[PDB]
Formats: structure tokens, C-alpha cells, sequence
């Protein structure tokens, strides 16, 4: 890994898979967390309005 | 009373900058209603008769 | 698959309600990421496993 | 151990300059972290070797 600025590739590809991975632990909690819960009340509230 | 009217007031603002947080902490700002808890039991216990 | 297939107007009633939602929790999702991925902006060191 | 020791006034001046530097910074590091620990207060799944 030393000569990372000889071989952008797999450093590039390093840096992605890590971002992924912790912003897969925050995007599961926060975004998919609150979808499963809100989803239903919205579903209802709106087929009810309609 | 117009006096302490100032002091009052920032202190005010400030509490509820902590109750703010104790909601950030302890609740994730999880916005809740009476009729969003029955309606969320409810579901899970038609999933569970299903 | 579900027993929405015909009836197109409630169809579109859900699936509006589930995108308004996602839209709802889209940015905190978003900028919660991006805070998470502070650090690793500074120094995303890279181990030689990785 | 500097030669600050005398000149309590000048002492103080760099004490309160640290001291109001980092209290400058504490909230954003203190929400940060908050934020940053919010998928580990859900599920701190704890792997066998942890």
C-alpha cells in the first residue's frame, strides 16, 4: 500500500467500500428504521383522505 | 416584573434548548401521538393473529 | 404482487405515500451520513488487509 | 514547567485562550458524536471477539 499514488485504483476502491460500509450502518437505523414505522400511518391517514 | 422579564426569558429559551436535547438523546425526535401508538399496536397484533 | 393490482388510483395513493415519506427522511439521512463520514474525510487510512 | 510560571495574568491569558477555544468547539463535537453513536444506541450488536 505504500505506493498508494502509483496505484490509484484499489486505494480509490478501499475508500469506497469503507464510506459504504459505515454509511450502511446509518442509512439501515435512521432511514429504514422510520420507514417501517411510517410508512402504515401514511398509508392509512392518505387512503382514508382519499 | 418587566425587569426580570429578560432574564426570565433567556433562561426560558435555554430550558427549552434542554428539553430539546433530552428529547434528541433519550427519544431519537421520534414525533408521537395517541392515535400513531393504537394504530401501530394494532398492527401488530393483526400481524400476529394473521 | 398484493391485492392492489387493479384499482391504479389507490395503487398510486400508496406508492405516493411511501415516496413522501422516504422524501420526508431523505436529507437528515443525507447530512447524519456525512457527519458519520467526517473522520474518515480527514484520514481515510487504509489497512493493508483492506 | 514553562516559563510562565510568574506572571499569573499572562498565565491566565493562555489558559483561558485553550479553555475558550475548546469551549467554542464542545457542542458540535458533542452532537457529532451523539449523532455518530445513534446506529450503535439501536443495535450494538456485539460480535464474539468483541
Amino acid at each position: 500500500l505504500t505506493n498508494k499514488y502509483y496505484c490509484p485504483e484499489v486505494f480509490l476502491d478501499a475508500v469506497a467500500t469503507k464510506l459504504a460500509q459505515t454509511a450502511v450502518l446509518f442509512l439501515n437505523v435512521e432511514m429504514l428504521n422510520d420507514f417501517y414505522v411510517r410508512f402504515p400511518r401514511e398509508v392509512e391517514a392518505k387512503l382514508h383522505e382519499h | 416584573m418587566s425587569s426580570k422579564l429578560n432574564e426570565t426569558t433567556e433562561a426560558i429559551q435555554r430550558e427549552l434548548e434542554e428539553t430539546t436535547y433530552q428529547f434528541k438523546v433519550q427519544y431519537n425526535e421520534q414525533p408521537m401521538s395517541a392515535e400513531s401508538y393504537l394504530a401501530a399496536s394494532l398492527d401488530d397484533f393483526k400481524h400476529q393473529f394473521h | 404482487k398484493s391485492s392492489f393490482a387493479k384499482h391504479p388510483s389507490a395503487r398510486k395513493v400508496i406508492s405516493d405515500a411511501a415516496a413522501t415519506v422516504l422524501a420526508d427522511r431523505s436529507y437528515a439521512t443525507s447530512d447524519g451520513i456525512e457527519i458519520s463520514l467526517k473522520p474518515y474525510k480527514f484520514d481515510p487510512d487504509i489497512q493493508p488487509n483492506e
